[PDB]
């Protein structure tokens, strides 16, 4: 096996399709996109609507592997701290106010993920 | 559809991605210096990106288009939707997870081989077997096949493919020792690589049964005389060589 490809993406859990980037990213290396499509929505089925970093592995007979990762820590930061699109209404409107160690990989990382929180400008309480 | 293109990496980019999705974007594709981020239609961001349109392909269509039968006489590799008029054997395995769809130079050269070693009724291991495309091919030509390979997610793969075909080699996890119980075999098939072929080749003799055949592909052409100083310290005679672009296959007898 020689690796002919490394592809990166990030999908939305639960729903891929042969649309880009899977399509085109997949495709120029004539691997099953389909097969990845199913794969990759069965494997993040439980995973609610997160953003899926996966990581693509084609091959020079077009099989491939893939690995998914752990939601991004700002999408973590922003889900947890009530941050949504949508209903942006005229007058009031209110800021946002563990995650360490789902996106850790010794110790005490939370420096720049508390930090990361503010720079969003997410207010922690304790 | 439209593309949003942004300099640098996921990982450099990790910050803004979120807003990405949040404006709209159905996926992101990381490219050489350049995150894709692929959206209906444009959208105003504030992260200073470039707003491109691209073309809109049916990509199952194009990848179903381009794939094609693989010719290995006397052997077809069909996948599951393909249908075939000639008078090939048929072998169907699905192009997904695993090496051996049929459309590598070294599993054709290994077919190829198959068909002119392998005699009816013989004992037969294929050694790394993912997709089990040869242990099925040797099934196919009448011999009994013992698939292994030490990657577990393979053989399920394996297995799946073997009910495509009607056939039921047996499919075991591990390498050769773990086959060797179930020898000795009339034939030996192995596409792996030249340093595991020099590695591997005292015990590929224990293995065979006298007369028995080792069919050794994998190999790059300037790794060939690894291989070949090693099948010769273990004893075997040299039956053939078989190239095909960058690489070769390597036949011996025991
Ligand atoms: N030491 C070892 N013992 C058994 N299998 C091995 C091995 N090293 C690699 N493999 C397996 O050998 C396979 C090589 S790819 C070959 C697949 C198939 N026989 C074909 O001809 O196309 C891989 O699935 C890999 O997992
Ligand atoms: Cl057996
Ligand atoms: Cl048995």
């Amino acid at each position: 096996k020689k690796v002919v490809a490394v592809v990166k993406l990030q999908l939305p859990a639960g729903k891929a399709t042969p649309a880009p980037p899977v399509g085109p990213a997949l495709g120029q290396h004539g691997a099953n996109i389909m097969e990845f499509v199913k794969a990759f929505n069965a494997a993040t089925a439980n995973m609610g609507d997160a953003i899926v970093p996966v990581e693509i592995t084609i091959y020079a007979d077009r099989s491939f592997t893939f690995v998914t990762k752990t939601p991004p820590a700002s999408y973590l930061i922003r889900k947890a701290a009530g941050l949504e699109k949508g209903a942006h209404k005229p007058g009031r409107e209110k800021v946002g106010r563990e995650i360490a160690k789902q996106k850790m990989p010794l110790e005490a990382a939370a420096r720049m993920i508390a930090g990361s929180a503010r720079s969003m400008g997410v207010e922690v309480v304790g | 559809m439209w593309v949003y293109r942004l300099k640098g990496t996921l990982e450099a980019l990790d910050p803004i991605l979120p807003g990405l999705f949040d404006g709209g974007a159905r996926g992101l594709w990381e490219r050489e210096g350049e995150v894709w981020a692929f959206f209906p239609a444009p959208v105003d961001l504030p992260y200073e990106g470039v707003w491109e349109e691209v073309g809109d392909e049916d990509w199952l269509e194009a990848w179903r288009r381009d794939l094609k039968p693989a010719l290995a006489p006397p052997f077809v590799v069909l996948a599951p939707w393909h249908t075939w008029e000639g008078a090939e054997i048929p072998l169907v395995i699905e192009p997904g997870m695993a090496f051996g769809t049929g459309h590598a130079e070294t599993t054709r050269l290994a077919l190829k081989a198959l068909a002119r070693h392998l005699r009816p009724g013989d004992k037969v291991l294929d050694l790394g077997t993912g997709s089990g495309v040869l242990a099925i091919a040797a099934e196919k030509l009448g011999g009994k096949a013992l698939g292994v390979d030490i990657d577990p997610m393979v053989l399920p793969q394996a297995e799946a493919n073997a009910k495509r075909n009607g056939v039921r080699p047996r499919f075991l996890e591990g390498s050769l020792e773990a086959a060797l119980p179930f020898g000795p075999f009339d034939l030996l098939v192995a596409n792996l690589y030249a340093e595991l072929h020099a590695a591997l080749a005292p015990r590929y003799r224990e293995a065979l049964v006298p007369g028995g055949r080792a069919l050794l592909t994998g190999i790059l052409k300037d790794r060939a005389p690894l291989v070949r100083e090693a099948m010769a310290g273990a004893g075997f005679r040299p039956l053939e060589e078989a190239a095909e672009g960058e690489w070769v296959l390597l036949a011996y007898g025991r």
